[PDB]
């Protein structure tokens, strides 16, 4: 009786990941890219009409993929995806990468439902796991950020989308300080919570069923 | 009176000759036990060699075989009738025939040759039962005695209780060491004795020594047959 | 490319408590060398007439937890059994998991998915094996391994695994070993062979080159040997199949 | 090894069988001789009789005789062809001969009974000298050993000096009592014993005892050529 | 009648002082029961091959003295020498003493005139010598002894002396013996028998049954038989004769 | 060496003998038949023309044959008895006496010899031995008696007869006594001498030449 699996963690030496943004890009998306990760990477958010996709991985390594471009095309982006390497499982296949679509997706003002924000979210729901947050969140008294809570969800629930979840939604301060007093990270921010459960600690779920829901999304889709 | 004195003495001139006949898989000391039952060495070969003192014709298989014991049987009778005579048999005075020491029953291979040899002269036998306990050991003696009985036909063997005890062990389980520390096996897990028991070497060593006369039946039973079967 | 930016907050440790686990071992060997007798002693605890049958079982283990099947499976004499009854497990468990995902997925519903056979050989001084093993090249995971181990003394274990190790590359076959790996590396090499109650000839029966394939084989290198076993057989199983068919 | 005593008591089933068939001029005492060399007791006559042990089969004359030796040697080699076995010979073991005690050379009688029937197995003797002087005696054993000689065929005898001196008295001279004062035989003028020299009586007791193996000639020598004779 | 007339002055000494003065004794007998062995032992001094044969001496001897001829005479074995050899002498020395004394006469000339044969019959428990003898029982004159005297035991002298003398009768034959006579008449009963030098098995040599025969047969009775044997011999051998001619 | 022949004289157990006399027969024939042998018989000698023949055996026993009868006749007596007994010996003949011939004859006076004593002797010599004797020798003075002695043995020697001997002659008183002086038997007579060469000493020779001279006399004889 000797019976470990701590062969199985010995194991990877990867592990890899691919991370979706949409957003209304004056405010800190390329922020919480930089800042999520804690990390400095210039020159990711500016385009031509119409979209900017970065990897890295760094080691501590992952490829976290993060995926940002300012409905059809990150819709055919991302089927264009999922059809290529779903379309390498069939082939004699030497074992390539990559797979983790989740979106991160801002949409931050704030009183109701963003029009294009209900769009895009709606049509998106299969096709990877989408976790929704709300942005320049020093914007609202939080009082007041009982409303935005309340009433998107209501919302979302309402018109009846599907997002993530791990077993709300999550508030996102871009620490940084102002002329009369300064916020932090939180909390201050809800933004722990969307780096304890994003960053370590659910982090393998949204992959695997990224890879397992849209994956067999995808391919028993397409196998009709 | 006297005779069985000066019968004694007769062999002096004379004794004596045994031929016998090894099968069994190799494997399983064969050829290094018999040395060690010899104190002495070496699709068929042949051995024939001398001590103090008697003569050894002794074939080892390495069934074709059947064949050179009534080509043996053969050439006995033919000479008997019979016109001269100096001359010689090779005659099987026995064969050994070996199972294995280890996984269980006893081998269809080992019936079919044990069925059809049986004509001459068998001594079944273990070898190599430094693997196997007494609990193992008296296991298999007894379900290849059975195995002998679903069916038969190796020698039954013809001093009053150093007779009725060798027998009652049969068949017995044996290794021959020709080395030593007395002979002579070697483990660092524990040691290994020939000669004992311990060892059953010894009741085929001094049994077969004992008779020598498988001299006696392969020459009333299976050759006296082979001419009446072969004659008639 | 340069990832390679720098900066605080695992994801390896969240996939260990990926608890629900699985394995396959089968031993091949004659009728009777103790391939039960090596299962229960392996795991402490427990569980002559014609042509090739396989025989089969599954048991489930604790410390956290794991489902295991082991098959062993038996054969004796008169000899081609022995391109035959493995190729109706190994094969056709092999195509099947395929064939499942071919399919509707995903269900993590497999074992002989084929995963390890031990070949037990049989000590003293073979053929019927050779053309075993190497028509058992094949493979599945066949570890290599000798039976009844207190038939030898050490000075012919000296002579008889470095012998027959010989033998394995004489025709030369495919094996396992792994790669870290001084210990995993010097263990593959250290043809590997193998023993009761206590406690603590006249035979008192344990030191002995039993952890050695206890520790390596069910310790250590422990799923290599699983994904080695759904890359190699899984993949010339439909390579050469799919070869066939398309 | 060891099989000189296991060939010994071998005999202790078996043993053993002889017989010798006389002849000589009665006369002089070969039935009341014999029954004292067998310490019992009694145109041709038989004796087949046993004791602690051993079987007797001995014929006694009362030459129709030569018939009947190889009407032994047909009997010996018709069974040898040989279908069956059991089995028996009355097969001449030996003969013995024997010329007088007194008057001088070898009887002409004595001569060609001795060349003819030489194939079997003769101990020639003289009965009753204590007639003779031992300067009588001596004149006999030679004058006796030449009378073979312008000629011939008796035995010739096959513990170093057991031997070489026994043999150098043949031929010797021998009474059998079977009555005693020590046996036994009654003089007033004097008195005479058996078993001393004295009496060469137990040279031919202890002798033929000693060796009986013809057996050996008998069985190679005499029925072997009488195949050889009278198969070829 | 009665010449019975009454009355001083031997006549019978005076044919007494017929001093010159003769015998023949022959013994028959095989080759070699000691008949010449007899003879010197006798008068103390000394004298297998085919056919009947006869062997020739005379000799002479003293006190007062007298001429004696002594044959012995041989014989063996495959048989009817016995008939042959004895007519030889006997019948022809018989004749011939006959055939001076028909013609001139009176000369006071022979022996063989045949005068006894000892037979000598030997010694054991016989058929030659019974027709030998009763066939030499024509006459002459037949005394009938036993050789090799220390053959025999005394408990067996009582026994074949005995028997043999049955044998005697049994065909009966003539014989002889004498008619004075107590000592004559007791010792031709008492069949006889007969034994070197001193002085005075392991054998010492003489009291034997010697003597009896030596005074009788050589001291006492002793013309006796050579008046018997011209009474017999040439009575039977010219009446058979005159029978023949006349 | 024991050799005795004293056997031979055990053996007669007879002897017998057989004695002739011729005479003048007056003096004392006999007297010598009967004082020869010191004995008394009767009437032996009386004749008719022309005889007396007496055998006695008395004991002590011999056959004593006397012939006495008063030239051919006991000369044809004689060879008849002679041809008897050798015609007795051709016959089987069972062994029969009697055979002694030999003379005692008387011729007596004295002073030369008796023609008839001539002729009796001459013819006879043969056949049997002749014994001469001088009878009633009181008769003569033997200065006298010197002559008988002589004239007759001249007298033979002459005329040529033969005697017997044995290795004179003989005269015979017929003791007796006279008138004067008596004389005596002797010597005296010389008739002692013929007691003593006659009676044991020499008689044997008488019979067996009697026996073996004219028994061969008779039949070499007559064989012829
Ligand atoms: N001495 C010795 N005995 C052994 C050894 N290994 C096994 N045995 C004995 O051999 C027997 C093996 O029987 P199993 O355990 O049924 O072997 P198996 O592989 O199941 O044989 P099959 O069922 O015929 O295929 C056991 O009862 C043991 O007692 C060993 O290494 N040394
Ligand atoms: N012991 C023993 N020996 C005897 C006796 N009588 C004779 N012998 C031996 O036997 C021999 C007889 O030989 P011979 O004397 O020549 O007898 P034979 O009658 O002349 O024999 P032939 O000449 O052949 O007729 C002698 O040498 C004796 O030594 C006897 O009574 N007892
Ligand atoms: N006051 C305030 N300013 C923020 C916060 N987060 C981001 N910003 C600023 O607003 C800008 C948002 O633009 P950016 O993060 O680059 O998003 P992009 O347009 O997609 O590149 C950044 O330049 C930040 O300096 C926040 O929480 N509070
Ligand atoms: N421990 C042990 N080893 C044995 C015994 N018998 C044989 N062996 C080993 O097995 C080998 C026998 O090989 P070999 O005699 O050539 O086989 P064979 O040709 O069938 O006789 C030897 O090297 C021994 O070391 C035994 O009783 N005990
Ligand atoms: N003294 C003496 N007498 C003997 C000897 N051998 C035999 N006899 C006598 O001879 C007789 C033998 O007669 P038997 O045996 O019937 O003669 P067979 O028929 O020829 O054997 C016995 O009675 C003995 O008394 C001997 O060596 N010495
Ligand atoms: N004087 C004498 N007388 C004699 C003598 N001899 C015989 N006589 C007698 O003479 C007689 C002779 O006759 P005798 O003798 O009878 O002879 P015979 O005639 O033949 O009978 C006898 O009677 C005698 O008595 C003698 O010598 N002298």
């Amino acid at each position: 009786a000797n019976l470990p699996n701590q062969v199985y963690r010995k194991s990877v030496k990867g592990f890899e990941f691919t991370l979706m943004v949409v957003g209304e890009s004056g405010l800190g998306k390329s922020t919480l890219i930089n800042s999520l990760f804690l990390t400095d990477l210039y020159s990711p958010e500016y385009p031509g009409p119409s979209t900017v996709q970065v990897e890295q991985s760094k080691v501590l390594q992952l490829l976290l993929t993060i995926v940002d471009t300012p409905w059809q095309p990150v819709i055919d982006y991302i089927d264009s995806k999922f059809e290529d390497y779903l379309n390498a499982e069939s082939r004699n296949r030497r074992q390539m990468p990559d797979n983790v679509q989740c979106c991160l997706y801002f949409i931050a003002p704030g009183h109701g439902l963003k029009p294009l924000d209900i769009e895009f979210m709606k049509r998106l729901h299969e096709k990877v796991n989408i976790i929704p947050l709300i942005a320049k969140a020093d914007t609202l008294t939080p009082e007041e950020c009982q409303q935005f809570k309340k009433q998107i969800m209501k919302e979302i629930q309402e018109h009846k989308i599907k997002i993530y979840e791990f077993p709300l939604p999550l508030a996102v301060v871009g620490g940084r300080q102002y002329p009369w007093g300064v916020a932090e990270v939180g909390e201050h921010c809800d933004f722990t919570i969307l780096r304890n459960m994003l960053i370590r600690t659910h982090m393998q779920d949204l992959k695997d069923v990224t890879n397992n829901v849209h994956y067999e999304n995808y391919r028993s889709r397409k196998l009709a | 009176a006297n005779l069985p004195n000066q019968v004694h003495r007769k062999s002096v001139k004379k004794g004596f000759e045994f031929t016998l006949m090894v099968v069994g898989e190799s494997g399983l000391g064969k050829s290094t036990l018999i040395n060690s039952l010899f104190l002495t060495d070496l699709t068929v070969q042949i051995e024939a060699s001398t001590v103090e003192g008697v003569k050894l014709r002794l074939t080892v298989v390495d069934k074709t075989i059947i064949s050179y014991i009534d080509e043996q049987f053969e050439r006995y009778l033919h000479d008997e009738s019979g016109l001269n005579r100096r001359i010689i048999d090779n005659r099987v005075h026995c064969c050994f025939y070996f199972i294995s020491p280890f996984g269980h029953g006893l081998k269809p291979l080992d019936v079919a040759f044990m069925k059809a040899i049986h004509n001459v002269n068998i001594v079944p036998v273990i070898a190599k039962a430094d693997t196997l306990t007494l609990k193992e050991r008296e296991r298999l003696k007894k379900r290849i005695l059975d195995e002998i009985e679903e069916h038969i036909k190796i020698y039954h063997l013809p001093f009053k209780e150093q007779t009725r005890l060798l027998k009652a062990s049969i068949p017995f389980s044996v290794v021959g060491s020709n080395q030593l520390i007395v002979r002579g096996r070697l483990y660092p897990w524990g040691v290994v004795e020939v000669e004992n028991p311990h060892n059953d070497f010894l009741k085929l060593r001094t049994m077969l020594i004992t008779h020598m006369q498988d001299l006696q039946e392969v020459t009333q039973d299976l050759h006296y047959e082979n001419f009446r079967s072969e004659r008639l | 490319v340069p990832l390679a930016g720098h900066v605080f907050d695992p994801d390896q440790l969240v996939n260990k408590s990926v608890s629900g686990f699985c394995f396959n071992i089968l031993c091949v060997g004659e009728t009777g060398l103790g391939k039960s007798t090596l299962m229960d002693t392996l795991f402490n605890t427990k569980f002559t007439q014609p042509g090739v049958q396989l025989q089969s079982n599954t048991y489930d283990l604790q410390e956290v937890r794991l489902k295991l099947t082991i098959v062993s499976t038996v054969g004796f004499g008169d000899i081609n059994k022995e391109d035959s009854y493995k190729p109706i497990v190994e094969f056709i468990d092999a195509q099947f998991e395929a064939y499942l995902q071919e399919e509707i997925r995903r269900v993590l519903h497999t074992y002989h998915d084929i995963h390890v056979c031990l070949y037990f050989i049989a000590p003293t001084g073979k053929s019927l094996d050779l053309v075993t093993m190497k028509k058992l090249d094949s493979k599945v995971n066949i570890i290599p391994i000798i039976a009844k181990a207190d038939a030898i003394s050490k000075s012919e274990l000296t002579k008889f695994k470095i012998k027959i190790t010989s033998e394995l590359v004489s025709n030369g076959v495919q094996i396992y070993q792994f790669p870290v790996a001084e210990i995993n590396g010097t263990m593959n090499a250290h043809p590997f062979a193998v023993i009761g109650n206590k406690m603590m000839p006249w035979g008192t029966v344990q030191h002995c080159d039993f952890v050695k394939l206890r520790e390596m084989l069910i310790r250590v290198n422990m799923e290599d040997l699983r994904e080695q076993t759904h890359t190699r057989h899984y993949e010339l199983y439909r390579r050469c199949k799919l070869e066939e068919m398309g």
